[PDB]
């Protein structure tokens, strides 16, 4: 299978490098103005203004590990060492799960505005935004913590050593870990937006938009951009249970940066809360 | 370019009514979104009721069932129509106008923060005898 090694090398090297590379640009210019824009023009917060910033803060992470993923993939080799190697798989996945959850909680919020414009309810506050924050920050280290458990039973130590759960260690304790973290991390929270985007419908029409705008467009960019690659890490561990293996992770391996491009066009989220935001930052500018 | 001062704040008694005007100056009020917040002493500024540009309001839930704001464009004029008032409603009254009308009202409370334009506020007093 000399043919598929030739593109798997060419993918890592000329597609993955291009793509987060890409990325790297388009994500670090997004997230710093609108990280500075809440910074400088901001002064009272509500639910969604804390869910967005910390949005962009889950983006930053992972935009600050791409220089260091690029330069691998485009010499061949993992060259950073142990601890590297555990804080960028830890970021990388952290970014994807707490991603859609920050979306999945300003999806609610906006359900919440809907029918309570002047906040009064309890799960309404900035405070109570904040605890859900650090709630998602917690729950999405747990479910990243079992590849985290089994990366230091790999040789780590040996510093070029960094290997992915989806091609590497026992299929079926990786395909366990990877349809349950499929389900918790991407269908569920999809799911629980699609639910509020109905809860919404429904009362709109009780009462006869922006609301749906969001929510519309969180539920579009997750189920395109997490789909393809949430399918392909299933099936390229399911696969490890020949030529059709190298042809499965080519494709797994094109899903990737697909999943992310998420995390270069989430700032977008931050001119769909009604706040004229859009406006606000061009006044200072 | 809007100045804003509010009127018919006074002293009620319990289960009593009272009307308040939010007056505008300047070249029209037609593209702005009205809103009423009330601040008891020693507590925080709270929204009550707000008007957006295209005439849908909002209330909040504990006035929701009493109060009435209603606009007359042509007199620059936004009303808050207060029934069955209690000593909990005692309060300075104030209004705020947003030029982006359909703005405020989809969170009073957070987008108020953004709004350079307030009355000076009008006192509402309900108590018994
Ligand atoms: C055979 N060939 C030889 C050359 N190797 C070079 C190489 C070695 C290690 C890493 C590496 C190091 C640390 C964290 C992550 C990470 O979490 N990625 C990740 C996980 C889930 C989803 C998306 C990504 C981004 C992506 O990596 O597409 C990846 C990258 C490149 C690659 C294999
Ligand atoms: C439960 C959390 C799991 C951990 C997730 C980390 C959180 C994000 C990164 C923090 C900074 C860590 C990066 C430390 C920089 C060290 C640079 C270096 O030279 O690394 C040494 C090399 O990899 C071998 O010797
Ligand atoms: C320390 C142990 C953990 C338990 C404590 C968890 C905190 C959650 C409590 C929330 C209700 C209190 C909130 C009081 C009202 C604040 C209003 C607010 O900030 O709302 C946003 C507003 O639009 C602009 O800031
Ligand atoms: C520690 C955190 C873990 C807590 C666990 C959270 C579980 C919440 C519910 C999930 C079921 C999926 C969402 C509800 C069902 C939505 C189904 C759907 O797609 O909507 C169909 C239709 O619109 C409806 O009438
Ligand atoms: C990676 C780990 C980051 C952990 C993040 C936790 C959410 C809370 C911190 C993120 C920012 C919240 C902003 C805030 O506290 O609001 C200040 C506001 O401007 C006053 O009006
Ligand atoms: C401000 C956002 C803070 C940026 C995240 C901190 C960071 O550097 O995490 C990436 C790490 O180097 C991965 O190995
Ligand atoms: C990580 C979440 C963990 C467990 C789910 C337990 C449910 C906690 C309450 C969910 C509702 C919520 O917090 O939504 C408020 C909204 O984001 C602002 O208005
Ligand atoms: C009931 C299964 C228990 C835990 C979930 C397993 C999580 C597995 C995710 C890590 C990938 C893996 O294959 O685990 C290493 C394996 O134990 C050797 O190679
Ligand atoms: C991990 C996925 C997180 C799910 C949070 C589930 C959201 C549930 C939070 C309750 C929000 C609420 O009060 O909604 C009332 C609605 O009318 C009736 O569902
Ligand atoms: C703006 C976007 C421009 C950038 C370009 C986007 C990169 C292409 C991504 C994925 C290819 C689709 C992957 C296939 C996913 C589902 C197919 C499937 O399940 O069938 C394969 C099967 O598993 C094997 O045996
Ligand atoms: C870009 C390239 C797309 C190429 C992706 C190749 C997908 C191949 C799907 C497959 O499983 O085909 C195995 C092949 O027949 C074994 O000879």
């Amino acid at each position: 299978c000399e043919n598929w090694l030739a593109l798997e090398n060419i993918l890592e090297k000329y597609y993955l490098s291009a793509f987060y590379g890409i990325e790297f640009i388009v994500g670090m210019l997004g997230n710093f103005t609108v990280v500075f824009g809440y910074l400088f023009c901001m002064k009272n917060w509500n639910s969604s203004n804390v869910y967005l910033f910390n949005l962009s803060i889950s983006d930053l992470a992972f935009l600050c590990t791409l220089p260091m993923l690029i330069r691998s993939y485009a010499t061949g080799n993992w060259t950073y060492g142990d601890v590297l190697c555990i804080s960028n798989r830890y970021v990388l996945h952290a970014n994807l799960y707490t991603s859609i959850l920050f979306l999945t909680f300003i999806s609610i919020d906006r359900y919440l505005l809907m029918k309570f414009p002047f906040r009064e309810h309890i799960l309404q506050k900035k405070e109570f935004a904040i605890l859900i924050s650090l709630a998602v920050w917690v729950l999405v280290t747990l479910e990243v913590l079992p590849m985290l458990t089994f990366i230091t039973s790999t040789p780590i130590e040996k510093g070029d050593s960094c290997v992915d759960y989806a091609s590497s260690g026992n299929p079926k304790y990786s395909l366990i870990y990877s349809l349950c973290l499929t389900l918790l991390g991407f269908l569920i929270p999809l799911s629980v937006m699609c639910f509020f985007y109905y809860k919404m419908v429904v009362f709109l029409k009780k009462r006869s938009n922006k609301p749906l705008r969001l929510v519309v467009l969180a539920v579009v960019i997750f189920s395109v951009l997490f789909t393809p690659y949430h399918i392909m890490r299933n099936v390229r561990i399911a696969s490890r249970l020949g030529c059709s293996q190298k042809a499965i992770n080519c494709l797994y391996i094109l899903t990737r940066p697909l999943a992310f491009l998420n995390s270069a066009v989430n700032p977008i989220f931050y001119f769909l809360v009604g706040d004229h935001f859009r406006d606000m930052l061009f006044s200072k500018l | 370019e809007v100045q804003l001062v509010e009127s018919g704040g006074g002293l009620v008694q319990p289960g009593g009514s009272l009307r308040l005007s939010c007056e505008a100056s300047g070249y029209t009020l037609a593209n702005y979104a009205i809103g009423w917040f009330r601040q008891a002493p020693g507590k925080e500024r709270e929204g009550v009721s707000c008007i957006s540009s295209g005439g849908s309001t909002v209330y909040s839930e504990s006035v929701k069932d009493r109060f009435t704001i209603s606009r007359d464009n042509a007199k620059k004029i936004v009303y808050l129509q207060m029934n069955s008032l209690q000593p909990e409603d005692t309060a300075v009254y104030y209004c705020a106008a947003d030029p982006f009308g359909e703005r405020l009202c989809i969170d009073p409370n957070t987008f108020a923060g953004y709004l350079e334009t307030w009355g000076q506020g009008t006192q509402v007093t309900v108590s018994s005898l």
